[PDB]
């Protein structure tokens, strides 16, 4: 794809236009989530913080889902750093995307009101071939992945550990409201 | 009979504070200039050349106002000089000569007198080298020769016979704020290399303390011009210390400024420890020098200013810590 | 990826490494081995004393691609901090464990996975050269073992079995084990 | 800029119908419309130098309205 030049009023400055809302402390999650997309999420977080540690980052997020090793990447980094960072699902945020996107400080998670978000258990973060003991240490850390995600997604919605089992056991796909009722978002924009 | 450099410095130092090597310098250069003067000129005595002065040093250092201060007794012709208007010869502006016809001019165009004064050329950093460069090295070229002796040909005290005026025994001291001087002066000292088999080098007041024409010459400087300049003298940058000092020692300090004004009014103007202190502070992180100290100041009398001339009955007025930290009153004694 | 451009103009990356932030990110190559190696090299001149943050999110990749990183780390003068980053495994793993003592670092919910080496190349050919690739892949197990146990201050025969199949830790596993030394949260 | 350092200050001028004018005494009062400083940042050297002012004449403008 061709990414529009844009010019920042100042003297000129030329931007493309993702540098452009970076400038403005948007950083964009659009498509699976990958060690190089979910880098590039952590590289900005941290530039970002260096910038201005006190105000907000918007984290606009468009993702199916992906790696959650990539996921916790972002996670981590949206913890850690002292700036809020504010949540966005556009269009989508399913699987891992689902949990960045609660992943928001608590009452900055947003969402546009005809998106949808998707939560579910993980699938494979790996294949599981080789051995049966190979196989059965691959099982356990899928487990413990799995009760990991449902334990900090209970956190994110206030919600009990037992929840967050149930409805995460198969694709549970939530309009907006739903998703704020839930509790992965705390509003939902309109103008 | 002439003063001891100690006598210059004495009088310098009831305007400047700190910079002690800068006034050395100073007062042992005027001190050689007289000197050199009132040598014999004839006979087997040997001809006694001069040694000019650069002054490096951080905006609002004091180098003018060691120029200015040193003017007040100097007892020879004194000119303040002006880098950025001169251009080469052929072009608009002002040519070097033009720096002789106003020494000349503040002797009366007695020419005898103009030729043993004392000329400063402030802004000689703004003509560095970084086609023709009209008003940068272009104009370091020309002062080669005024610099070294040479006949200047200035117009006559009327409108437009010219005047020859040897420059000779005339003193010359440059300065300026070589901003991008500390830069090239690490790039020099911390030089390292990169890689295995080659070694790594560990990494204001400092960085010019240590300065040497190889810096000057990467800087902007052309070697002839600094070879003519043989004495280099450094301002440091004023720290918070020197900031306090200045608010209230010189004999024109700016705390004094102010009660004057305060004094043309019946109210006496007094400032707490903890505001010079905060002053000071304020105004070293403005990165403006000595000068940050005037914008504090202005700014937390405003409006104590705006009232004063329509009070009545007001004795004193304080300026307390507070009321620099934080957009506090100025108590009020009535 | 498009890569960002932050304010002269850098990309993020470049405008990180000016910072002496270094970054491995996905599997350990030539390539991208080498690029930290003159990461690395670049930082101790710019300033020999600094410390280095080497930001580790990967799932391994070859021992030779990340000894030169290893080695690389071990010579220059300037400490260099590990950062484990979702996750360090195999030779990520090593190359976390390999940052200076009392630097190394994890985030809270990272993974780290230590096992022995699988193929180093493969082994086709005549028994004798199977034989021959047989053995070096045992030294290079040994080697790595042996270098973990001094990285975790741990017996040799310590990682020997916990390296035997995939030893997936939490933070706070591979601090008590002793590949990071501290982890993260604010 | 530069050239402007000496002028706001005090300085003898050259000054054609030559005249010797004494600029010290002159009130200046500078501006424009630093809209690119409000994208910078209560105004502060800090933010001047960034827009592109020199320190020198800045510190020569002390009262900021
Ligand atoms: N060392 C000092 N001691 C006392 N006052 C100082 C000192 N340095 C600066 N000042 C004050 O700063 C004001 C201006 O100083 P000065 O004219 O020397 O700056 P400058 O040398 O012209 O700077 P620049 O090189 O940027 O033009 C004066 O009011 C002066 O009293
Ligand atoms: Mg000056």
């Amino acid at each position: 794809y061709l990414v529009p030049t844009v010019i920042e009023q100042s003297g000129e400055r030329a931007f493309d236009i993702y540098s452009r809302l970076l400038k403005e402390r948007i950083v964009f999650l659009v498509g699976p989530v990958t060690d190089e997309s979910a880098n590039l999420v952590v590289a900005q977080l941290l530039f970002l913080e260096s910038e201005n540690p006190d105000k907000d980052i918007f984290f606009y997020i468009n993702s199916p889902g992906g790696s959650v090793t990539a996921g916790m990447s972002i996670y981590d980094t949206m913890n850690f750093i002292k700036p809020d960072v504010s949540t966005l699902c556009l269009g989508q945020a399913a699987s891992m995307g689902a949990f960045l996107l609660s992943a928001g400080e608590k009452g900055k998670r947003f969402a546009l009101p005809n998106s949808r978000i998707m939560i579910h258990q993980p699938l494979i973060s790996g294949g599981l071939g080789g051995q049966a003991s190979d196989i059965e240490i691959h099982a356990r850390e899928l487990l413990k992945i799995k009760e990991k995600l449902n334990r900090l997604m209970a956190k994110h919605c206030d919600r009990d550990l037992a929840d967050l089992e149930r409805d995460t056991d198969r694709d549970n796909f939530m309009s907006a409201e739903e998703a704020k009722e839930y509790g992965l978002i705390d509003q939902i924009l309109e103008n | 009979k002439l003063p001891t450099p100690a006598e210059i410095v004495a009088n310098l130092n009831d305007h400047v504070i700190g910079q002690e090597q800068a006034k050395k310098a100073l007062a042992v250069s005027v001190y050689n200039h007289y000197k050199r003067l009132r040598h014999p000129k004839a006979g087997a005595n040997v001809e006694l050349s001069k040694s000019n002065i650069l002054l490096i040093g951080p905006t609002g250092s004091g180098k003018t106002l060691l120029a200015q201060s040193l003017a007040r007794k100097l007892d020879v012709p004194f000119v303040m000089a002006d880098a950025t208007t001169l251009t080469e010869a052929g072009y608009v502006g002002e040519d070097v000569e033009q720096i002789i016809t106003k020494l000349l001019g503040k002797c009366d165009f007695d020419v005898e007198k103009a030729q043993r004064g004392i000329v400063y050329i402030d802004q000689i950093d703004k003509i560095s080298r970084k086609t023709r460069d009209v008003s940068g090295e272009g104009v370091q070229q020309a002062l080669l020769k005024l610099i070294e002796g040479t006949v200047a040909s200035v117009p006559p005290q009327g409108g437009r016979e010219f005047i020859n005026v040897d420059t000779t025994n005339i003193l010359f001291i440059c300065g300026g704020a070589f901003a991008g001087l500390e830069k090239v002066i690490r790039q020099r000292t911390e030089k390292g290399g990169i890689g295995f088999g080659a070694s790594v080098h560990s990494k204001i007041t400092k960085l010019f303390g240590i300065v040497e024409p190889e810096d000057l010459i990467k800087f902007g400087l052309i070697p002839e011009l600094i070879g003519r300049l043989p004495v280099i003298a450094t301002l440091e940058i004023l720290d918070e210390d020197a900031l306090i000092n200045i608010l209230t020692e010189p004999k024109n300090a700016l705390v004094k400024q102010y009660q004057a004004l305060f004094g043309m009014e019946n109210v006496e103007l007094e400032f707490e420890e903890g505001a010079l202190r905060s002053i000071a502070r304020q105004a070293m992180e403005r990165k403006t020098g000595a000068r940050g100290l005037r914008s504090i100041v202005e700014r937390c009398l405003l409006d104590t200013m705006y009232r004063l001339p329509d009070l009545k009955g007001l004795k004193k007025v304080v300026v307390g810590k507070a009321v620099i930290e934080e957009g506090r009153e100025p108590e009020l004694v009535f």
